[PDB]
């Protein structure tokens, strides 16, 4: 949804 | 060793 | 001397993981960012509901204040960020010009210029009058997890996951300083001091870091916490006594003693990650937000 809540690689 | 982060100057 | 910050509301209304919370320079309101597509408003001393701004067609990862507290821009997946207007809640300029994500944003004190960063590896300089790009500065090779202006416009520092933080001159768009750290873990934010004399800067090792950028030297380090997953939100607390707070990815909001760089609070509160906090301007009061498990945003209130 947003890349700030997305967990790094 | 105190840093003073708010005092412009 | 500690703070006593005790939980005062818990503010209910995203659907999704809430990215990014910050408080409108005059003290009134917070305003919050959401994976859910909108833009929250909320009184910053009741916590009280006032508006939903929507038009992004993807999630948010970042929203900022204008000087004056009547605009807005909001950084999106959708690949634009968006100047809006509180009062009515329309989109005055849809900025385009990225070709990925774009993560972070912020105006510059005088509000007439905004600086975004993003996945594309770019840093960003628009006209707000105009919502045309002024430049594109080759910033990193990486993504940029964070910009921020000085206190009078004159500079940006820029943070990316390739290791790096830049200082740029604002006019010319040229890079001034190149920080090393004697290690590269990727650095997930960054903001200049109140004065513009130092830089905190967060790295994916649990580790914050109060730089004298101009002589290039670590005067301070902030640790205790988790963070290596996250760009998490970091501040410089200066309404009573002198903190660094951030968030977690314990579900904690962490306070520091500035000088000691001792622990001197963990809030409990939050069920995900303490994505982001935000110090209010005139009061001791920290508005923290969590992620997609939690949903919820939290104010907290002190008396030093």
């Amino acid at each position: 949804g947003a890349a700030r809540a997305e967990v790094h690689l | 060793e105190e840093v003073d982060v708010t005092s412009v100057y | 001397v500690k703070p006593n910050y005790a939980l005062k509301f818990t503010l209910a209304g995203h659907t999704k993981a809430v990215s990014s919370v910050k408080f409108s320079p005059n003290g009134e309101w917070l305003a919050s960012s959401s994976a859910d597509k909108l833009i929250k408003i909320w009184g910053a001393y009741d916590g009280k509901f006032e508006k939903t701004i929507s038009g992004h067609k993807l999630g948010i990862s970042d929203v900022a204040w204008s000087s004056d507290s009547n605009l807005l821009v909001s950084a999106s997946d959708d690949k634009t960020l968006k100047i809006w207007d509180v009062s009515s809640g329309k989109c005055l300029k849809t900025l385009k010009g990225h070709s990925n994500y774009v993560f972070c944003c912020n105006f510059n004190p005088q509000s007439n210029l905004i600086v975004s960063g993003s996945f594309d590896e770019s840093v960003r300089i628009w006209d707000v009058k105009t919502g045309k790009c002024l430049k594109t500065l080759p910033a990193h090779s990486d993504p940029v997890s964070a910009v921020h202006f000085n206190r009078d416009g004159s500079l940006i520092v820029s943070s990316s996951y390739d290791g790096l933080c830049r200082i740029w001159d604002t006019a010319s768009g040229q890079c001034l300083k190149t920080l090393i750290d004697d290690d590269n873990p990727p650095v997930s934010f960054v903001k200049f001091s109140p004065n513009g004399k130092y830089i905190l800067a967060a790295t994916l090792d649990n580790t914050l870091k109060l730089w004298d950028y101009s002589k290039g030297k670590c005067l301070k380090t902030y640790t205790g916490h988790k963070n290596e997953k996250y760009c998490i939100f970091a501040n410089f607390s200066v309404t009573g006594g002198k903190w660094i707070v951030s968030g977690s990815e314990d579900n904690l909001v962490y306070i520091w003693n500035l000088q000691t760089k001792e622990i001197v609070q963990k809030l409990q509160g939050h069920t995900d990650v303490v994505i982001s906090t935000a110090c209010h301007p005139t009061e001791n009061i920290i508005a923290s937000a969590a992620l997609e498990n939690d949903k919820t945003i939290k104010l907290w209130k002190s008396d030093c």
